[PDB]
RNA sequence: UCCCCAGCGAACCCACUGCCAAGGGAACGGGCUUGGCGCAGUCAGCGGGGAAAGAAGACCCUGUUGAGCUUGACUCUAGUGUGGGGCCGCGGCCCCGCUU
RNA sequence: CGCCGCCAGGACUCGCCCCCCGUGAAGCCCCGCGCACGCACACACACGCCCGUACCAAUCCGC
RNA sequence: UAGCACACUCGGGCGCGAGCCCCGAGGGCCGGGAGACGGGUUCUUCCGCCAGGCCGCUCCGCGGAAGGUGAGCCGGGUCCUAAGGACGCGCUGGCCCGCAACCGACAGGCAAGCGGGCACACAUUCCCGCGCCGUGUGCCAUGCGGCAACGCACCGUGCGCGGCC
RNA sequence: GCGCGAAGCGGUGGUGGCGCCAUCGAAGGCUAAAUACGCCGCAGGACCGAUAGCGCACAAGUACCGCGAGGGGACGGCGACGA
RNA sequence: CACCCCGGUGGGGGAUCCCUCGGCCUGCGCGCCGGGCAAGGACGCGGACGCACGCGAUAGACGGCACGAUCCUCAGACACGACUGCCGGUCUCCGACAGCGGCGCAGCCGCAGACAACCCCCCGGACUUAAGCAUAUCACUAGGGGGCGGAGAAGAAACCAACAGGGAUUCCUGCAGUAGCGGCGAGCGAACAGGGACGAGCCCGCAUGGCAAUCGGCAUCGCCGAGUUGUGACAGCGCACCGCG
């Protein structure tokens, strides 16, 4: 019926798009109906703390420290191992990455700085990572982009990033960047852990 | 068996394609003479069978030729793979069935099979 | 009935070419126990189920 | 039509069947008892009888056999309706807004 | 009518009229106009697939 | 035994054989001829019969051997939809249901073939005559008459609005 | 199935609750062999011997019937196969 | 004369007996379907060919190998291999798609359909027994739906026990027609042991950080991809196998 076809057009209900060719149209509609519902609910502080992520200028200052410690690529590793001394030099300083590895370095209190992605879904993959980094005192920052963290370690995306020590050529840059993000994230923990977002903001 | 297989192995595959077309023509002339006149009883029989004989040698030469073309191919054509059974084609290989985890490898390596005899 | 599909006429032709006596040279073969075709079909007595 | 003929050619039914009278008998016999009769075994009519043939009485009763149907039968049940709970939203005074 | 007459009947059909608390299909093709596009009717040449096609007031269905 | 032809009659023929087969005559009687569905070779020719046909048969819808069905124009499909179906997906524990591609008419809508010949039989199909329809290629012109009702330039494609009972 | 919803210790102890003592470690996964079995092949048998034995020793799931789902028979024998 | 009975001969019919390339039962073996187009079907295929059986336009023996002289109704074929056997080719069309799904995916694959004895999952009767009947029984059957495999399923204890403790599963014996369930009616009904067959144990996850050490694909030793929302490991197989007696 023509009135009903106009009726299913006025409401934008993804369950109306039941045919196979409407599948890419449907999941675009699901993505926006979730987004309107996600932000109309009272977002708890555990989820909403990732909405407060790091400034574009501050993110570029943070990642510029990390780009000195980017791990080797697989092409670089391959010619490193056929060299005469693969373990030449001292122990290098690398970005440590991956959720299993990074939270192990956090609980062992040897991570100096932890970057957590903001866009990670399921968000519960990283919801403990701020509160764990405070319980160890490790300074942390939330940065928008799992994708931007992935390019530091030559992946498509990675959820959390840390490094365990800083070269002495970057030490005064490191203390400036620790003071910059602790005023945002670490020292405002007890404020961010009560702050509800979403429909609570209205 | 008027056309013998001994002569058909010498011809090439496209040369057997023209022979089967030429022999099909003569079969049509034989089926003409059967309808209009008499024939020796197995003339149509014989010409039908050496069409089949030329085409078989064509197929047997073509299976041999196409095998050596796609022998060292990543995916051979389905004609040239052995037709076991759909279940047997989808079976895991003996290498795949022998695959075991690292703990089963170390245990079989560190505690190998012993060869012994007991007597009381 | 003078209007038929292609399937009906092929089945009707197959029923027609079948309906013939034993060829008379088969009566001289050894071990031929058949004397007449018992599967002969007459059009008025036996019906074909070709619809 | 029948009847008679040429040719063709069934079925029903069938324990076995000479016919009566009375008697006895499971209380109405073709067969038993005692009497009365008839028997060449054919043709055609015929409907008295064979308690004629149809059909394991449909009536009636019995069955701890049914089914259809009914309801104030017994036990349940779809449906309708009700209460409570679960169904993860915000606000304000059970009530009122709100939308997500 | 031009390049056998006369009369009657008739399936059907246009339009009037009547009937209905019954108002008597759809879609493609096509056609017309409107507005656009760009062009091929004629003409000439070429071509036209598959299936069915006999027969049945004793040929069917009721053995 | 019940039952089975009892509007035909006369002559002739073929034939071993005749009430029934054929021919002629006479006397009567009633449908006959085209399609569908259904049948499926029963059609037609030749030969037969000691079998079948509620009798007989030399006949036959029987037995045997053959022959026969020719389409741009007839019907259907390559077209369209009707009432309606629907194997997919949604909804499901399963249906129902929702959307519905696709489908659904041998009497709907609906391009175009008639006259005759031939022939054992078959042909609007073959043949003859005269036509017609569609498709595909080529080859382009760039408009007029009548106050008017309208007449004509044998021209195309797309959209929109309409157009049947 | 629904409601409730755990723990660092938990489950269980023929099964009310609680306590003891005892014994195991669920809510993740794989695993031969011994076990079962029709068609079919093979070999047997105190079986049946053409109304028996399979429905079928035979042109048997055939002929045939039913709109259909389906139903479903009957029928063996010359001899030295030389006459 | 008919009728009846007995016998003889002839009919009639197919009992009996004898036969049996068949069945039935038991054991063993095998346990192998499918887009490489299955099961099943349709239609065709023989010189004379209907049925049956065989076969697929290579259509009634096509090839290889083995065999070695007949096949036969006619005609014919045949040591340039008859008749055969084993294996392989060819293998029409209908029938498994509105398809569905996996993998970065120039593309490559899978699922569907068959099978229905065995086995696994779900759904699930009633006749029947109770001398009626409703719970019960039949029966967690029949039946229907789904799904495998040569077996399946199960399976290495959140087990049994109460001992001086045993030790995956499955099967047998046995506990045992027992404890128990049950209008405690009809009826139903296990388990640990003890004995035995057979025996077998293992794995994922929380794996490095002095660098994913891992995998998929390709036109391949190089790309691309997966992957840090976390990837990662080799002990078993194979061939040969007579010809005379
Ligand atoms: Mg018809
Ligand atoms: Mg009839
Ligand atoms: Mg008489
Ligand atoms: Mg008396
Ligand atoms: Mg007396
Ligand atoms: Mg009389
Ligand atoms: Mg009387
Ligand atoms: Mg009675
Ligand atoms: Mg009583
Ligand atoms: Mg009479
Ligand atoms: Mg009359
Ligand atoms: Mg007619
Ligand atoms: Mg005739
Ligand atoms: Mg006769
Ligand atoms: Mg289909
Ligand atoms: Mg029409
Ligand atoms: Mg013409
Ligand atoms: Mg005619
Ligand atoms: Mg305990
Ligand atoms: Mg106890
Ligand atoms: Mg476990
Ligand atoms: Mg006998
Ligand atoms: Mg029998
Ligand atoms: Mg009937
Ligand atoms: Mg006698
Ligand atoms: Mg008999
Ligand atoms: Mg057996
Ligand atoms: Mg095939
Ligand atoms: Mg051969
Ligand atoms: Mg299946
Ligand atoms: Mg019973
Ligand atoms: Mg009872
Ligand atoms: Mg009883
Ligand atoms: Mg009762
Ligand atoms: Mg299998
Ligand atoms: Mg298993
Ligand atoms: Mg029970
Ligand atoms: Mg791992
Ligand atoms: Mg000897």
């Amino acid at each position: 019926s023509q009135a009903k076809r106009e009726m299913i057009e006025r409401r934008r209900n993804p369950r109306d798009l039941d045919q196979k060719h409407q599948r890419e149209e449907r999941k675009a509609l699901i993505a926006e109906r979730v987004h309107l519902y996600r932000n109309a609910l009272r977002i708890p502080p555990a989820v909403y703390q990732f909405s407060t992520f790091l400034n574009q200028q501050d993110m570029d200052q943070v990642l510029s420290l990390f780009r000195n410690y980017i791990p080797e690529t697989r092409a670089e590793k391959k010619k490193r191992l056929m060299s005469e001394n693969p373990r030449a030099g001292r122990k290098p300083i690398l970005i440590k990455f991956g959720l299993k590895h990074v939270t192990d370095l956090i609980e062992r209190k040897e991570a100096r700085i932890v970057i957590i992605a903001s866009d990670v879904d399921p968000i519960e993959v990283v919801v403990f990572l701020p509160t764990l980094c405070r319980k160890m005192g490790i300074p942390y920052a939330i940065v928008n982009g799992k994708k931007e963290l992935g390019t530091l370690v030559h992946l498509k995306s990675t959820s959390c990033i840390c490094l365990c020590d800083v070269a002495p050529k970057d030490s005064v840059e490191f203390k400036n960047i620790l003071a910059k993000i602790n005023a945002i994230f670490m020292d405002n923990y007890e404020i961010t852990m009560k702050k509800w977002g979403g429909g609570a903001l209205l | 068996m008027k056309i013998r297989t001994l002569e058909l192995r010498e011809k090439s595959v496209e040369e057997l394609e023209t022979l089967a077309f030429s022999l099909k023509e003569e079969l049509l002339r034989l089926r003409q003479q059967k309808n209009t006149q008499t024939l020796k009883p197995h003339e149509i029989r014989v010409m039908r069978k050496n069409i089949a004989r030329v085409l078989t040698v064509r197929t047997e030469k073509l299976y041999a030729e196409m095998y050596e073309k796609h022998k060292n191919d990543k995916r051979m054509p389905k004609d040239l793979r052995p037709r076991l059974t759909k279940a047997k084609r989808m079976a895991l290989t003996k290498r795949q069935l022998n695959m075991s985890v690292h703990s089963v490898c170390k245990r079989r390596r560190a505690y190998p099979r012993m060869y012994f005899s007991y007597s009381e | 009935g003078s209007r038929k599909t292609e399937i009906i006429k092929t089945r009707l032709s197959r029923a027609l070419v079948r309906n013939r006596p034993i060829p008379v040279w088969k009566r001289r073969m050894r071990g031929n126990t058949q004397q007449y075709n018992m599967k002969r079909r007459h059009w008025r007595r036996n019906k074909l189920k070709i619809y």
